[PDB]
C-alpha cells in the first residue's frame, strides 16, 4: 500500500550555516470512489465493506398477476 | 401393508451426491452428479452383493456439477455447474456437442423440456434464461425477476400450454407463461430461503420448501394457496411418485414418506445408525428421485453414497 496510499518529496535548502532537509509524506483518503486515483480498499487494515438490509413480513396469500 | 425395505448401497464417488435421476426409458440406467467434478452414468446389476457398477464417467468441469437432468429419449444428458457453464452431453461415449457460453456466476438449477427444443437455467446471476438446444439465448428474464438467487425451475407437464415454474431465496415463487414472458402469479409464504420445488406429473400443483422445512401447496391454474404441513428441519429436495400421490421429502437424518389422500406419514427411512457425534451423526440426505417403476426410490447423500430402498407389501 506505500506505493499507492502515500507520497513522499524531499528537498534540500541552504542557509548561511549549512543545509537542512525537508521531507514530507502525506496520505492519500480516498476509498469510497473516484477518481478513481488509488484503489478503493483500505490499506492498512483491509476492511469488509459491509451493507444491510433484513426486513420480511411474510404471510402466505395468492396474488395473481 | 406398503413399506420399505433397505435395498442396499452403490459406491463410485469422491464428492457428495448433488441431484439423481433416471430416464424411464432406460430404468436399467440412472445418472448421478456429485462435487467431485464428474456425472457418472452406472450399470445396473440387480445382485444384493451390490447393487450397480459405474459404466463410465463423463469428465470435464473445473467446479461442482450441481444438477444434472436426462433426456425424453435417453440418448443426451444435460448439466448445470458452478463453473457457470452447461454442457450437452452425448451418453454414448462422451463427447460434448455443445457447450452452451454465457452466466457471470453459478448454474444451480437447470432442466430440460418435453420436446426436447427448451431450455432453461437458474443462476446466481438472479437470472433465469431460456437456450435453444442448438445452445444460443431464446430470451432472458431480467424484468420482473427474483432479488435473490434462483434455487429452482421446471418445466410443467399440461395439456399443451407453456408454463414454467421458478423459485428464488427471496421467499417467492413466481410462475411464468411463454410468449410474453410474465408474471402469471406471485406466492408468498415460507420463512426463510427456498430450495427447491417440484410440480405433480399431471402438472396443477406445486410443491415447495426450503429453510422453513415445511411443504405448502399452491395451485398452478387456481391460485389459491391449499395447506401447509410441518416437514421437519429443513427439506432440500422434493420428488412426487408417478404411480401414486405421495410425497418424499428429504430431511437430515431421514427421509419422510408422505401419503397425501389422506395426509399422513408412511414411514421414516432410516439409514445405518453408527456411532458418531454430534452435528450431523448421519450424513443429511440432500437429493432423491422415484425409479420409474415405482418400487425403487434413490438417494443422495453427503457421505458419498446412494442409497437403494425398495417397496415391500
Amino acid at each position: 500500500p506505500v506505493n499507492y496510499y502515500v507520497d513522499t518529496a524531499v528537498r534540500h535548502v541552504l542557509l548561511r550555516q549549512g543545509v537542512l532537509g525537508i521531507k514530507v509524506k502525506i496520505m492519500l483518503p480516498w476509498d469510497p470512489s473516484g477518481k478513481i486515483g488509488p484503489k478503493k480498499p483500505l490499506p492498512d487494515h483491509v476492511s469488509i465493506v459491509e451493507p444491510k438490509d433484513e426486513i420480511l413480513p411474510t404471510t402466505p396469500i395468492s396474488e395473481q398477476k | 401393508t406398503e413399506q420399505m425395505t433397505l435395498r442396499g448401497t452403490l459406491k463410485g464417488h469422491n464428492g457428495w451426491v448433488t441431484q439423481i435421476a433416471t430416464t424411464p426409458q432406460f430404468p436399467d440406467m440412472i445418472l448421478s452428479a456429485s462435487r467431485d467434478k464428474t456425472i457418472i452414468m452406472w450399470k445396473l446389476t440387480r445382485d444384493e452383493t451390490n447393487y450397480g457398477i459405474p459404466q463410465r464417467a463423463l469428465r470435464g468441469h473445473s467446479h461442482f456439477v450441481s444438477d444434472v437432468v436426462i433426456s425424453s429419449d435417453g440418448q443426451f444428458a444435460l448439466s448445470g455447474s458452478w463453473d457457470g457453464t452447461l454442457r450437452l452431453w452425448d451418453l454414448t461415449t462422451g463427447t460434448t456437442t455443445r457447450r452452451f457460453v454465457g452466466h457471470t456466476k453459478d448454474v444451480l438449477s437447470v432442466a430440460f423440456s418435453s420436446d426436447n427444443r427448451q431450455i432453461v437455467s437458474g443462476s446466481r446471476d438472479k437470472t433465469i434464461k431460456l437456450w435453444n438446444t442448438l445452445g444460443v439465448c431464446k430470451y432472458t428474464v431480467q424484468d420482473e425477476s427474483h432479488s435473490e438467487w434462483v434455487s429452482c425451475v421446471r418445466f410443467s407437464p399440461n395439456s399443451s400450454n407453456p408454463i414454467i415454474v421458478s423459485c428464488g431465496w427471496d421467499k417467492l415463487v413466481k410462475v411464468w407463461n411463454l410468449a410474453n414472458c410474465k408474471l402469471k402469479t406471485n406466492h408468498i409464504g415460507h420463512t426463510g430461503y427456498l430450495n427447491t420445488v417440484t410440480v405433480s406429473p399431471d402438472g396443477s400443483l406445486c410443491a415447495s420448501g426450503g429453510k422453513d422445512g415445511q411443504a405448502m401447496l399452491w395451485d398452478l391454474n387456481e391460485g389459491k394457496h391449499l395447506y401447509t404441513l410441518d416437514g421437519g428441519d429443513i427439506i432440500n429436495a422434493l420428488c412426487f411418485s408417478p404411480n401414486r400421490y405421495w410425497l418424499c421429502a428429504a430431511t437430515g437424518p431421514s427421509i419422510k414418506i408422505w401419503d397425501l389422500e389422506g395426509k399422513i406419514i408412511v414411514d421414516e427411512l432410516k439409514q445405518e445408525v453408527i456411532s458418531t457425534s454430534s452435528k450431523a451423526e448421519p450424513p443429511q440426505c440432500t437429493s432423491l428421485a422415484w425409479s420409474a417403476d415405482g418400487q425403487t426410490l434413490f438417494a443422495g447423500y453427503t457421505d458419498n453414497l446412494v442409497r437403494v430402498w425398495q417397496v415391500t407389501i
